[PDB]
């Protein structure tokens, strides 16, 4: 029973890997300046 | 003075409610003393050391031998021993003594020898079963070893002067005429059944509850005790009075029937007793249930106490004197003289003496909530009609459908102005308010139409002075104040923002003519034009015919310039204040509160009994739970009054020119019955639980706590792969359960 | 005024080309705490009966009826002290007396309420006053709850002569073996529905409408159980406690304490069956 | 709709078909006898309903549309407003004995039967087809 | 024939193939 | 997304009372087998419908 929890250490690992690639992998600058290009022009109006 | 009143057609719930739960608690529990007398039945035919007693002394004794020995002492009692066995004290033998007598008090003075010579009296020398220790040495090895006679007595210590006579008869009947504590303390071999005390319990309580209610409203003018001056709370003059002379009443005629109960093995009155009892219980219920439905609401709490004082009477130096009253009789007049498996039995009464005595105090707290919810649940839908017939007589919808921030003007113009004054809907109770927000950060339009739902252009609060028009100061302060919010009362809880209770507010006039002239003044200089976050209207009711209040709030605010999102709110309540007296949520206040520091104290008392580790453990968690609801259901009530009381103050300090905000105790008497509303629900739920005891009906809770956890793990998986009717799982579940658990049930 | 508690308008139509009364009352009551509370009652009475053919047919009916109700009685009264007495726990003598009790009621009502017609007559005499059919539109109602009742009641009364086979005794011993449990399951169940009941009415019922009463509140639940009504409105009574209540409601008495019923029989109709069977494989 | 019905005689080749249709077949008699006993409630039922209603909710103005109305509520397809205001006694007994005789006791009778002949059907086919 | 009849066989076939788990992981247990 | 399938078919393989419901899907060629007969009957009522 324990030879079964003995390889789950490279799974734990792994999902630790995954959970943190995902949470630095989120943070701003990649669709922050999406929305900074969108503010500035092709989305405003072009005459007053 | 008996009068014939019946001057309401309404109904009084206290009265009900008390008579029900005194009769749920004699049912059940005449149910657990039926199954536990039977016990008694079955058997009415380790203090003691059951050291060697090897007899070698006793010589010339042949003839039937009778041993009997009273272990009196602190709570033990003792009989004879049966003489049963292959000698058994024949002819010319001797015996021991060997019994099951758990009843014996420690190193203390318990002594008494009985010798019984049935048929000859030959004689000998016995002196004693000398014990030494084995669990506890009751006794010593010692012995005055008398002879033989026609039925001699022997006394020790660890017919005669009444020192004796008065003790034995004193502690024989102390707690066993004593009927109130004599459930637990009954007798062996006594003939009064243990089933019929608690028959005479429930005819005192009733009697004493039937002769308080006839008492007021009945007989109320030799007195004139009736309301105006029976002050509920305690006068200790008139309350306790009348709980004595209650009390003192109806002992002749429970004492006709109590001493019919014993002495009738005296033919076969012991069954006429019953019926006479439980008529006598249903005429003193009927009586009081159609008095007691006249009793205005300030008297209820004093038919309460009068009968709490009636019964702690009957306790307390009424049923003692009876015991002492007897046994001065017996001590002076007749000059009586006679006053393994065995475990699991003992483990058995232990076990229904402690559901016995802890049934009567989930029976007092379920009174106690019971009071405290329903005690004025008559208010109700008078509350459910008032708030209808506000908001119908407001137009709600007409209201509330508005899209566009000047439709406001016209609504006022048309509805509310000739609402608030003018020859129909007289009670007011307060001018209005038009206590507005700002948000200092003036927005153009958004998009029209499908918005994002989201508020936006969330900025600051404007909170400096102005003057008529906007900000224009010439000299000083402006005349257009902020208004500083209040410390209580505030938080409407806006769609996309939490508000308080300041702002820029408005007085909207007395009369018809001053309040149009200020509306015109106000909205053609620019009031409601700029970005106007929200307005708040908001006034107040009093509904004299029922005698109830509401506090009216109608909300209208703009997260976005061209958007009117409205709402509004009525909650009716009860302003009752904290220096009223001692009025029932007072009452009931003041005992949640004492049930809630018992529980506090007996489970925080395991702790430091039991040492840690007792989390993880269930009943250590839905214990404190209860504790924190009662706390909370004690005190937001507490808090509901004194706030009451204040706003109240307040109000009548300068009523023409003010108005005082009523809505924070709208808010806190809502949470009080919304705690107290749940609690009972928790105490439901418990009743439900103890079910289990039926032999035939215990499995189904425990197929759920064994079914519990998978059903659980199947609702876990399926929201994780995120109906139930097609592919069933808790139908199969709970019935393979069912099945293994009704196997395990019916052939062992 | 404003001391105007009630208001009532009543009369009332013939209809000559079909023989039917039909007596109209309009009512509003202004409760003393502001607004109006309308409500009405038409009831199509029928007070010259005897005038076609079919009606003297109907007629012989109910006096066949009434030799009928007596039989029964006669022939129940039989069984009691001519034969067993206190024979009580059989559920088919008791639904017997139910039926012959409601039968004697509904023959005593519709003797009263046709022995009592004067008010036809003296309208007839002077037909410029106001006719007071406002009382025997009342025995019609409660001759009518009477008569739906009992025949109820009778048809129930049939299942007591299907067993001409093995398959509907089966069935029928099936649900007299599972009548005991389901009755002690009935009312852990119900204990905790009368909580939730009382719940939502001391939380709810001032604002919601639907939890407006006690009674309310119970059929409330029934139809949540039904799944016919949302809580679109329970949200905005309480914002804390509204979804709370249902969520939880539905959880635990959709299939937690829902399923034990069908848990209950599946087993009891398992264990008959199997032990039918097994009495059979003896032959 | 009757031709496309008999295309089970041919598809009952297939193993898993063949128990699905001897489940059906060997339960027809149960279902039979049991619907007898559903419907006497049920037809008692709607004749009360027929005659306590029967004027006044257009819904029960006759007798097959009693019956209509009853088998939409074992859906779930109520209204309930009118029912109450048509009669404040028997209007809410009736609505709420029939929805417990109904949803809590009767229709798991059928789930019974079906399941019990499905368990004893497959144990007996599968004991059966071991002996080879 | 839809709400009484096809919706129980779903239900059927789901309860017999967990009692058959259940019954034979059981008996495994006890047997090891 | 196959992290978290991933996550979801150790929790299958986790202790009891959470894979006997996963092991009833060894026995798909009923629930399959009856999706059969029960199309079947749907469109012969659809088809009478329309």
């Amino acid at each position: 029973l324990k030879s079964v929890l003995r390889e789950l250490v490279t799974y734990l690992l792994f999902l630790i890997v995954l959970c943190i690639l995902t949470y630095g992998m989120m943070s701003s600058n990649v669709y922050y300046y999406t929305r900074m290009m969108s503010q500035l022009f092709l989305d405003t109006p072009v005459s007053k | 003075r008996f009068v014939f009143p019946e001057p309401t057609a309404d109904v009084n719930y206290i009265v009900m409610l008390t008579c029900a739960v005194c009769l749920v608690t004699y049912m059940v529990m005449a149910a657990i003393l039926h199954k536990l007398d039977q016990l008694d039945a079955s058997r009415g035919r380790r203090f003691k050391y059951e050291i060697l007693v090897k007899t070698g002394w006793g010589r010339g004794s042949g003839t039937t031998a009778h041993v009997g020995i009273m272990l009196y002492g602190v709570d033990s009692r003792s009989g004879h021993r049966h003489l049963d066995g292959d000698r058994a004290f024949h002819r010319n033998s001797l015996d021991i003594f060997r019994i099951a007598t758990p009843h014996s008090l420690g190193s203390v003075w318990k002594i008494r020898v009985w010798h019984d010579n049935k048929g000859l009296s030959p004689a000998w020398f016995l002196q004693h079963v000398i014990v030494r220790d084995l669990q506890t040495a009751r006794s010593a090895f010692f012995l005055v070893n008398d002879w033989l006679s026609v039925e001699t007595e022997a006394n020790g210590g660890l017919l005669l002067r009444f020192r004796r006579l008065l003790v034995a008869e004193l502690q024989r009947g102390f707690f066993d005429k004593h009927i109130w504590l004599s459930i637990w303390d009954r007798p062996p071999r006594s003939r009064f059944t243990r089933i019929q005390r608690a028959t005479c319990c429930v005819l005192l309580i009733c009697l004493f509850l039937g002769a308080n209610a006839v008492w007021y409203g009945a007989v109320g003018d030799s007195a004139y005790s009736t309301g105006h001056v029976s002050r509920l709370s305690p006068l200790s003059v008139d309350t306790v009075a009348v709980g004595l002379v209650s009390s003192v009443v109806v002992y002749p005629v429970y004492l006709a029937i109590l001493f019919l109960f014993r002495m009738s093995r005296p033919a076969w009155c012991a069954s006429l007793a019953h019926g006479l009892s439980l008529l006598l219980v249903a005429v003193a219920v009927a009586v009081s249930g159609w008095v007691g439905a006249s009793f205005p609401p300030g008297v209820s709490v004093a038919w309460l106490l009068s009968s709490s004082a009636s019964f702690l009477a009957s306790f307390l130096g009424w049923e003692p004197l009876k015991v002492l009253l007897e046994a001065l009789y017996f001590s002076l007049v007749a000059k009586r003289l006679h006053p393994f498996l065995a475990k699991e039995e003992a483990r058995k009464v232990k076990r229904l003496h402690g559901m016995l005595r802890s049934l009567l105090v989930y029976m007092l707290f379920l009174l106690v909530t019971l009071l405290a919810s329903y005690g004025d649940a008559s208010c109700h839908g008078h509350a459910y009609r008032l708030q209808s017939a506000i908001k119908q007589e407001l137009h709600s919808r007409a209201f509330l459908a508005i899209t566009r921030s000047e439709e406001l003007w016209p609504w006022m113009a048309h509805v509310l102005l000739p609402y608030v004054h003018g020859n129909q809907s007289s009670p007011e109770l307060g001018p209005p308010r038009l206590r507005q927000v700002r948000l200092q950060e003036a927005l153009y339009p958004d998009p029209p139409g499908p918005r994002v739902h989201t508020c936006s252009a969330a900025g600051g609060f404007s909170t400096s002075d102005y003057d008529v028009g906007w900000e224009s100061p010439h000299n000083g302060s402006g005349t257009w104040a902020y208004s500083a919010p209040d410390l209580l009362g505030a938080w409407s809880w806006g769609s996309c923002a939490v508000y308080d209770s300041g702002g820029y507010v408005q007085e909207l006039g007395l009369s018809l003519e001053e309040s149009r002239d200020r509306l015109r003044f106000l909205q053609l200089h620019n009031w409601l034009d700029n970005r106007s976050r929200a307005v708040f209207l908001e006034l107040t009711r009093y509904s004299p015919a029922v005698g109830l209040h509401a506090a009216v709030t109608l909300r209208l605010e703009f997260p976005a310039a061209g958007r009117a999102l409205a709402a509004l709110s009525v909650r009716p309540f009860a302003l009752r204040r904290l220096s009223a007296g001692l009025s029932l949520p007072l009452l009931t206040s003041v005992c949640l509160l004492l049930f809630a520091v018992h529980f506090a104290v007996a489970e925080a008392r395991t702790w430091h009994r039991e040492g840690r580790w007792r989390v993880l453990r269930l009943g250590a968690w839905a214990r404190w739970l209860l504790v924190a609801l009662t706390a909370a259901t004690a005190l937001v009530r507490l808090a509901q009054l004194g706030a009451a009381d204040r706003q109240w103050t307040r109000f009548v300090r300068g009523r023409p020119r003010r108005f005082t905000s009523f809505d924070q105790v709208a808010q806190l008497s809502s949470a009080a019955r919304g705690l107290a509303a749940s609690l009972l629900f928790l105490l439901l739920v418990k009743a439900a639980q103890q079910l289990r005891f039926v032999r035939q009906w215990s499995v189904f809770g425990k197929t759920l706590c064994r079914a519990l956890p998978e059903l659980l793990g199947v609702t876990l998986g399926l929201v994780v792969l995120g109906l139930w009717g097609a592919l069933r799982l808790g139908a199969v579940i709970l019935r393979w359960r069912y099945h293994a658990l009704r196997g395990e049930l019916y052939r062992p | 005024d404003r001391g105007t508690r009630a208001t009532f308008i009543d009369f009332s139509v013939y209809n000559a080309n079909i023989n039917l009364f039909c007596v109209v009352r309009l009512l509003v009551e202004f409760p003393a705490t502001g607004g109006v509370i309308p409500s009405w009652q038409f009831q199509p009475l029928k007070l010259i009966r005897y005038v076609t053919t079919f009606d003297f047919f109907l007629a012989a009916c109910e006096i066949i009826f009434c030799f009928f109700i007596f039989y029964y009685v006669v022939e129940e009264i039989l069984e009691i002290r001519i034969h067993k007495l206190h024979y009580f726990r059989s559920f088919w003598n008791c639904l017997d007396v139910v039926i012959v009790v409601l039968s004697v009621v509904a023959i005593g009502i519709n003797i009263y309420r046709t022995s009592n017609v004067e008010v036809l007559l003296q309208f007839l005499e002077d037909q410029n006053t106001f006719p007071n059919f406002e009382h025997l539109a009342y025995w019609q109602i409660q001759f009518n709850n009477i008569a739906a009742v009992t025949v109820f009641f009778v048809w129930i009364k049939l299942f007591k002569f299907i067993n001409f086979n093995r398959t509907m005794s089966q069935l029928s011993t099936t649900m007299s073996r599972c009548a005991k449990d389901l009755f002690g399951f009935a009312i852990m169940f119900f204990i905790i529905f009368l909580a939730y009941a009382q719940l939502a009415y001391l939380v709810f019922g001032t604002q919601v409408d639907d939890f407006s009463t006690f009674q309310e509140c119970i059929f409330t639940q029934f139809r949540i159980i039904l799944g016919d009504i949302n809580f679109a409105e329970i949200e905005e009574a309480n914002r804390v406690l509204g979804p709370i209540y249902f969520t939880t409601f539905v959880f635990f008495m959709f299939f937690i304490l829902l399923n034990m019923f069908l848990a209950i029989i599946n087993d009891t109709y398992s264990e008959v069956k199997s032990d039918l069977a097994q009495q059979k494989a003896e032959m």
